[PDB]
RNA sequence: GCUAGUUGGUGGGGUAAUGGCCCACCAAGGCGACGACGGGUAGCCGGUCUGAGAGGAUGGCCGGCCACAGGGGCACUGAG
RNA sequence: GAGGAAGAAGCCCUUCGGGGUGUAAACUCCUGAACCCGGGACGAAACCCCCGACGAGGGGACUGACGGUACCGGGGUAAUAGCGCCGGCCAACUCCGUGCCAGCAGCCGCGGUAAUACGGAGGGCGCGAGCGUUACCCGGAUUCACUGGGCGUAAAGGGCGUGUAGGCGGCCUGGGGCGUCCCAUGUGAAAGACCACGGCUCAACCGUGGGGGAGCGUGGGAUACGCUCAGGCUAGACGG
RNA sequence: AUGCGCGCUAGGUCUCUGGGUCUCCUGGGGGCCGAAGCUAACGCGUUAAGCGCGCCGCCUGGGGAGUACGGCCGCAAGGC
């Protein structure tokens, strides 16, 4: 653009839409599990994704992902969520931290144990 | 027409590329000093005031490298680069502590000053700034 | 804190007989002697072509593990070394050779930089009279370092001087066996240093 | 009244003071008016007290009011040795 | 020092007050171009003698009115209505930018 | 001799009846660390053939570069198609600061203190050509002084 | 498009003091695409982080300024 | 900490040969984190009193929460390591379990029977009393391109003229000296940043001093450039 | 699928329209091939997509969608 254009208009600095609206804008945001169910991810993958829909303390009620293998989750489970969307799931843009308020650590876990909220073996 | 100086610059650059012996420009006391600089800086074979149709011109005698062995025999351009800096669109003025070290010294940076047209080597020699015309190498 | 595990394997991992124990550094029981290849299950296997990062990574891991310094303190010194003028490599080196224990080991009072920390960290040395126990201490030029007089009666330090009865010291230093003392003369130069390292690589490792 | 007093710089258990002409009602570490000398209460450094005699002599002349712990040092700096 | 400006009489419909268009050049803070930003000041003409299209010098002063803090330091030039016209054009064009 | 690096080794594939038949291309750089550099780009039906072939082109496509205390007499920027490269001399303590491709190149010229930046397309082949071309344009002070 | 104490003038009241600050009256002015007014957003700054730099984000502690002191209004005393 | 096997055991892999774990260990010597004892502050010299003289100045004494703390001496034990990752990016690889399920994932994508991509083990790698994740800023992003981008076909030339504001503008010569530059100069607080040195046994931290430092005010100078004004020219433009 | 104005940068050729001193040169348009150069390529190339300058418009992944909303215009379709 001509300098006179950049003076008349100037470069339009671009903002970024926050990918995690529900946190808003806290790092973590506790919520209660309402619909603890499964989901089949889109192609190409094929599985039974354990997905829960939780209502946030921020008023929202969104579906988050449940990591690990198996879970004590159910409806009316106090849970802290976080994180980014699982790609292969549709719009499941939050995780469920294993190790917070209902998310018992994945039993028998041995690797990545800080993730998944497991205590070290004796 | 907007800026004769860039024209005389580009008239050089165009003339440089097609390896003209010399070229001409509608003369002007300002340009004449710039041409003096390049000749004084070995950037040209020199110039001379000439008329064409009652309009004074400047036969800028370009200087070229030697003919180069290999695929391209074309001699290496003495003026590898010529680019007006302060433009009619955006003027540019340099303090003493911002007259750039063009090309680590191999290049130059002619720049108008209240003390007249000068090179960046001169300006730091005299510690003066001004409107910065063009970097050259 | 400092590295505390097995130390031979770092040479086997680095593939170079870095000196980390003293005697077994020079024994035929040097781990580089017997098994001059990386440790672990895949050790002997055909070494793959190292990447640029891996090479430069190995460099810093080479140099850093020479001194046992934390990655942080190694990194901290670099910026300080980086902020200073001149060849950042040699400048960054002299600081590394300016550490208290390093000056101690380089002065020959310990058969290993690791052991030298124990002398420092247990207050067995005084810096210009002041009994300093900061292993990360920086010894400036023209400084006097000697065994604590109470540490003078210690036999290990004798054993070290037993070795330095005829062994020499780098040109930036000056030693007295019988006085149990040493003087840091000048900044160790890059040429003076026998570090098996291309620190130029180590520079770029922090240029990323 | 524009006073002369020692503001605490340094850190925990390492007092460093600036004998400084300043308006009274300022906070003791706020914007002073003229740093007219530092002070090592702990005397760790050889020149642990360096104060410009004349400026205090100036500010005193113009209406300064040094606190006792300050005037203890100006006399100790000998600004009053007339 | 009291601030001193030089602009053109662009309005004198107010009693004892004239509107002086002050034009000031300056480089753009980012794009380096020297740009011209004008401005209107309601200098106090106690005599109402400076007339329209008259290049004058106004000066900082104690506040005469809510909108006035300048007096005409002195005349600089008259008959500069051409400048005034360009102003009048500007405010005139504002009618063409409605909806 | 000369020192040599396998900068890039890609496999291209032309389709036809029966399917895709592959060919290996290789960027191979060859220098002495003393100003001499050769950008070999050999391609052939197999890695060792192309690499061996690629270095052969490099040895004939050598170019000596005017080092100065481990750096270059001046910064430079070459537009090679979309690859826009920018190189820049630095103090002796600086080192080489480049992407892997040109860093591999300049580390064989003998350059050891150089500030660079790849702009535009970062195609490693095109990057390399701009680098070898930029080295082909460097000039010492005396050279230009001879020209003028 | 905004603006009728709205712009200005005169006189007056109030003020430590200029001031439409307020008041009475007279005039119709003033503001705006150089973005008025409207909405949203926000304490501001030295600085901090980031960056090659330009620049971008940021203004937690600390230092200076401002506003507030359950939300609003109001004055009294007082140098304040 | 040193020495310490051609290398215990266990475990894991295995080509069954052995290899890795690994001088790692145990083991011997050496020190002494802790801890025990004792001593133990700087920070505190003032205000005050006397003398002087109710001054300069001199003399006297008082006061410490921190804290019996730091710290010092003596004695003194071999005394915590975890976390993440290991397809590529990117550093570090095998076995077993599973078999598009379970699961992982930031992207590429891995998983449908031998998965270096999931879970476990061994190994290894990076950090280390930290190690990761998430949130958000900057960078990378030259991906708002002033530095430092583009528009025939990738996104982008407006349908086109006219022209308003605005932007920009030929030659020469003068004048003003506005931008412009330069000088001096005040300011540009402190703290922060930088530099030098210094004290904290180093560092962090802090102190001191130096430097700066965009910007603005102030006065002076210069006129090349742009600006302004004035006078001329015809190469642009218009006209005949 | 190429905003405008201006300047410079091989040429050959065809074509239309003027002037001349009619081999040819000088001009103004319209095509073709092509130097240098540019271009991701395709191709552009004195009728630039080259080299420059001034000015304006415009782009910031695809779709969602030139849709929603609002506003203006329009009889309406609908347009911006
Ligand atoms: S040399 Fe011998 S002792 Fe020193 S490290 Fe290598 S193996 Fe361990």
């Amino acid at each position: 653009p001509t300098i006179n254009q950049l003076v008349r208009k100037g470069r339009e600095k671009v903002r970024k839409k926050s990918k995690v609206p529900a946190l808003k804008g806290a790092p973590f945001r506790r919520g209660v599990c309402t619909v603890v169910r499964t989901v089949t991810p889109k192609k190409p993958n094929s599985a039974l994704r354990k997905v829960a829909k939780v209502r946030l303390t921020s008023g929202y009620e969104v579906t988050a992902y449940i990591p690990g293998e198996g879970h004590n989750l159910q409806e009316h489970s106090v849970v802290l969520i976080r994180g980014g969307r699982v790609k292969d799931l549709p719009g499941v843009r939050y995780h469920i931290v294993r190790g917070v308020y209902d998310a018992a650590g994945v039993k028998d876990r041995k690797k990545s144990r800080s993730k998944y909220g497991t205590k070290k073996p004796k | 027409l907007t800026d004769p100086i860039a024209d005389m610059l580009t008239r050089i650059r165009n003339a440089t590329r097609v390896y003209k012996e010399s070229t001409d420009v509608p003369a002007s006391r300002f340009k004449e000093e710039i041409l003096r600089i390049l000749a004084r800086e070995g950037f040209i074979k020199g110039y001379e005031r000439v008329d064409v149709d009652g309009k004074p011109y400047l036969r800028v005698y370009l200087k070229y490298g030697p003919r180069r062995q290999g695929p391209d025999p074309r001699p290496e351009q003495v003026i590898h680069h010529i680019r007006r800096i302060s433009k009619p669109g955006r003027r540019v003025y340099v303090g003493v502590k911002e007259i750039p070290r063009v090309r680590r010294g191999l290049g130059i940076a002619i720049l108008s000053t209240s003390k007249g047209v000068l090179t960046d080597r001169e300006a730091r020699k005299l510690g003066v700034g001004g409107e910065l015309i063009c970097e050259v190498w | 804190g400092r590295y505390i595990g097995p130390v031979c394997r770092l040479c086997r991992r680095e593939g170079v007989k870095l000196y980390l124990k003293g005697e077994r550094c020079y024994s035929p029981k040097c781990a580089m002697e017997r098994r001059p290849y990386p440790p672990g299950q895949h050790g002997q296997k055909r070494a793959r072509r190292p990447s640029d990062y891996a090479v430069r990574l190995r460099e810093k891991q080479k140099l850093r593990r020479i001194y046992g310094i934390s990655e942080r303190q190694f990194r901290n010194l670099f910026e300080e070394a980086s902020k200073k003028k001149g060849v950042t490599g040699s400048v960054f080196l002299g600081l590394l050779e300016s550490r208290l224990d390093n000056v101690v080991y380089r002065l020959g009072f310990a058969v290993s930089r690791r052991q030298a920390r124990q002398l420092v960290r247990h207050g067995h040395i005084t810096v210009n009279g002041r009994r300093v126990d900061l292993p990360s201490y920086r010894v400036r030029p023209g400084d006097e370092i000697a065994v604590a007089e109470k540490s003078r009666n210690l036999e290990l330090i004798r054993q070290n001087l037993e070795a330095m009865k005829g062994r020499k010291v780098g040109p930036w230093l000056s030693l007295d066996v019988e006085g149990m003392k040493g003087k840091f003369l000048r900044l160790p130069d890059r040429e003076d240093l026998a570090l098996p390292v291309n620190e130029q690589l180590v520079i770029e490792f922090y240029s990323r | 009244m524009v006073k002369i007093r020692l503001a605490r710089f340094g850190s925990k258990h390492n007092p460093h003071y600036r004998i400084v002409v300043t308006d009274a009602r300022r906070k003791r570490d706020g914007k002073y008016i003229e740093k007219i000398g530092y002070y090592d209460p702990r005397k760790t450094t050889p020149d642990w007290l360096k104060v410009d005699v004349e400026r205090a002599r100036y500010w005193l002349s113009v209406g300064a009011q040094p606190t006792d712990t300050a005037r203890r040092l100006l006399r100790q700096a000998g600004v009053f040795r007339q | 020092p009291k601030k001193v400006l030089t602009g053109v009489v662009v309005s004198d419909k107010m009693q004892k007050t004239v509107t002086v268009l002050v034009e000031r050049q300056f480089p753009h803070p980012l794009y380096g171009k020297v740009i011209k930003r004008s401005k209107k000041y309601l200098a106090h003409d106690p005599e109402e003698k400076y007339k329209l299209g008259d290049v004058v010098e106004i000066i900082e002063s104690r506040p005469i009115s809510k909108r006035k803090r300048f007096r005409v330091l002195r005349l600089v030039e008259s008959g500069r209505m051409d400048l005034v016209e360009k102003y009048l054009i500007r405010r005139q064009n504002y009618e063409s930018l409605s909806k | 001799d000369f020192e040599e690096k396998m900068i890039l080794i890609r496999r291209t594939a032309r389709m036809q009846a029966g399917g895709r038949r592959f060919r290996f291309g290789a960027l191979v750089v060859v220098g002495d660390r003393q100003g001499r550099v050769g950008l070999g780009f050999g391609k052939a039906p197999e890695v060792p053939l192309a690499v061996q072939k690629a270095g052969y082109y490099a040895r004939r496509n050598m170019v000596e570069v005017p080092l100065q205390n481990g750096t270059i007499p001046h910064e430079i920027e070459v537009e090679f198609g979309a690859s826009k490269i920018v190189l820049k001399p630095a103090a002796p303590g600086t080192g080489v600061i480049a992407g892997a491709v040109p860093r591999a190149i300049l580390e064989l010229a003998g350059v050891t203190d150089i500030l660079t930046k790849e702009l535009g397309s970062r195609n490693p082949i095109n990057i390399a050509y701009a680098t070898m071309e930029a080295l082909r344009q460097l000039r010492t002070k005396a050279d230009v002084e001879r020209l003028r």
